[PDB]
RNA sequence: ACGGAAGGGCACCACCAGGAGUGGAGCCUGCGGCUUAAUUUGACGGGGAAACUCACCAGGUCCAGACACAAUAAGGAUUGACAGAUUGAGAGCUCUUUCUUGAUUUUGUGGGUGGUGGUGCAUGGCCGUUCUUAGUUGGUGGAGUGAUUUGUCUGCU
RNA sequence: AUUAUUGCUCUUCAACGAGGAAUUCCUAGUAAGCGCAAGUCAUCAGCUUGCGUUGAUUACGUCCCUGCCCUUUGUACACACC
């Protein structure tokens, strides 16, 4: 898994040469020991392999010598500190270290920048662990997905978590105190956050989304004052969202809607008086 | 501990025998115990 | 050439050193370096608690950002302060035994000073 | 070597058909995290558990040095039986006795005794793991200057 | 025994109206329901390992994914050209 503590043993150089074998095993499949020593720019045997045993002790690199063939394996946290030397660079993090948020293929950090202002990563793990091209390849592409789709959804007005940085399969966010619908006790404008929770469906079904899960979980509701009681109705999903062509927008729609009933029903013991939106109106909506 | 191995860990404490479990693995033959099933 | 005047010889000078008049630089800085030496008293198999470096724990807060080498070739860093007397936990590179320093390395800015003309 | 060419197995740590569920709840318990003077620590540790176990904290105590060597010392260097002074949180700790004293020296120096000083080298070996050998090996023969090859195969099983 | 070891008496009666994405385990005296005994043990389980009691539904298929292999084959990229 994750240790970021080790990355700040590492130099210029080390990052230098696990550069090099970025470039150099998205190039070929296993980077040989001289693919690392001419492509990474440097001067002799005592850089590279100096380098290389650093990465290799702190395990973001593995020596595959199979039958003569000697080469090298960038493991998870290669691309790991990678990316987040990339943000290094880019100046979007300093520091890193509190765990909320174990997703099957994406992992939540708590994280923070050169202000102090608190953020939050969410790594993306397609299968973890057994590296070929298509983990790695599809969890960048995964990232790149959900950061785009952050990006429009953050655009268009929507009150989702605004999203800073996607630095390959990571994904820097901003950080909202907030709390989901289990965790949440009681309301003082239940109806209007209902109003609000239902509006918020048909604008997302006006643009062309129907987020098939939206659970109790899902929704996150950030407080701003405690003396007037600010709600705002965070939304994360992404990846389980499906477009308003599919076969069967449907009763994910209906679902949705279903739920926010349901929930509103349960635990604030507030029914809706307005009929619920079917998928039909919002398919003229679009 | 085990008075075997100078181990504070691993001790069978029962029927005062305290003999650590790796050690009383190696000693169960000579003990009476045996491999049946 | 270098001399220091030494009445005492034939030669009323006593011979340190030559060279030569390398640069009219400034872009030279000059860095005091200034070490803090620490024993490594008990060992968990990540963890290494280090003895007599500080004192307090306030001063263990103070130089937490700051790396800690070891004369054996290894990184570390600190984690917290364990007693009233400055002991503090930390984490390192390697595996190292008590006949091993932990140390700091800080460094202050040293300026060059002004040269007088010497005759007789 | 490698394949993400294809082909077979052959499997409830795989899928079907289900069954019971878990994930939602309170509580328990372990891990992380924060907090802490310490919240010991490994990655189930027989790791069950107010003292013990404690390996971690805040303080109070002892016991140091083999020896060598230089002064002191018997007209005193200082070790043992006690009672009150004690004495702080609990013990010691010191000095006035009745007393043993009686060289165990007290003090200061040095290379190392002490290695009930731990780290490393060589050597023998015991417990833990693997190719967890579940298809290999070599021997003659043939072919090739040679790396190698045939055996170790079309078939069918 | 304070930060309540546990047990007993009265009282307080919070959440929780079959539970989202997901995921574990199982083919006959087996799953599941149920307790008991033994290890820890001075006090205790909700810990573990056995035990007996009650005792189903559904396969007896497949390589769909999960793996594990074993073949066949092209080949080191025998580090081919850009
Ligand atoms: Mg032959
Ligand atoms: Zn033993």
């Amino acid at each position: 898994k994750l240790d970021t503590s080790h990355m700040r043993y590492l130099t210029t150089d080390d990052f230098r040469v696990l550069q090099a074998v970025e470039q150099g095993s998205r190039s070929h499949e296993v980077v040989p020991t001289p693919l690392i020593h001419q492509i990474s720019g440097m001067r002799s045997q005592s850089g590279t392999n100096r380098a290389i045993s650093d990465l290799a002790k702190l395990s973001l690199i593995s020596k595959m010598r199979n039958v003569k063939y000697d080469g090298y394996r960038l493991t998870y946290n290669g691309i790991d500190y990678l990316a987040l030397k990339t943000m290094l660079n880019r100046d979007t993090v300093y520091s890193v270290g509190n765990t909320i948020g174990v997703g099957k293929e994406s992992d939540i950090y708590k994280v923070s920048d050169k202000n102090g202002n608190p953020r939050v990563m969410k790594i993306h793990r397609l299968g973890r662990s057994n590296q070929g091209a298509n983990w790695m390849h599809l969890s960048r592409l995964a990232a790149n997905k959900e950061y785009q789709f952050m990006s429009m959804l953050y655009s268009k007005g929507f009150k989702v978590p605004e999203p800073f940085d996607n630095s390959r399969h990571i994904v820097v966010m901003e950080l909202i105190e907030g709390y989901p619908m289990r965790r949440l006790r009681k309301h003082k404008n239940i109806p209007k956050l209902y109003s609000d929770l239902m509006c918020f469906i048909v604008d997302l079904a006006n643009s062309g989304l129907i987020h098939c899960d939206f659970n109790e979980f899902n929704i996150m509701i950030k407080d701003k004052l405690e003396d007037e009681n600010d709600c705002g109705f965070v939304v994360i999903d992404f990846p389980q969202c499906i477009s308003i062509q599919h076969q069967d927008a449907d009763y994910y729609f209906q679902r949705d809607v279903d739920c926010i009933r349901r929930f509103f029903k349960k635990k604030l013991k507030y029914e809706p008086k307005p009929d619920s939106s079917m998928l039909d109106t919002e398919g003229f909506g679009d | 501990q085990c008075r075997v191995c100078s181990s504070h860990t691993g001790l069978i404490r029962k029927y005062g025998l305290n003999i650590c479990r790796q050690c009383f693995r190696e000693k169960a033959n000579d003990i009476g115990f045996n491999k049946f099933r | 050439i270098f001399f220091k005047p030494s009445p005492t010889d034939a030669k009323n000078i006593e011979l340190i050193g030559h060279g030569t008049f390398l640069n009219a630089d400034h872009s030279r800085i000059l860095a005091k370096r200034a070490i803090l030496t620490g024993h490594p008293f008990r060992f968990h198999k990540t963890v290494v608690t280090v003895r007599y470096m500080f004192f307090r724990p306030e001063d263990v807060e103070w130089f937490k950002s700051i790396p800690l080498f070891t004369k054996s070739g290894r990184s570390g860093f600190i984690k917290e302060s364990l007693g009233t007397h400055g002991y503090f936990k930390a984490t390192f590179d390697g595996k190292l035994s008590a006949q091993d320093v932990v140390a700091m390395s800080l460094y202050k800015r040293m300026w060059p000073m002004p040269s007088l003309p010497w005759n007789g």
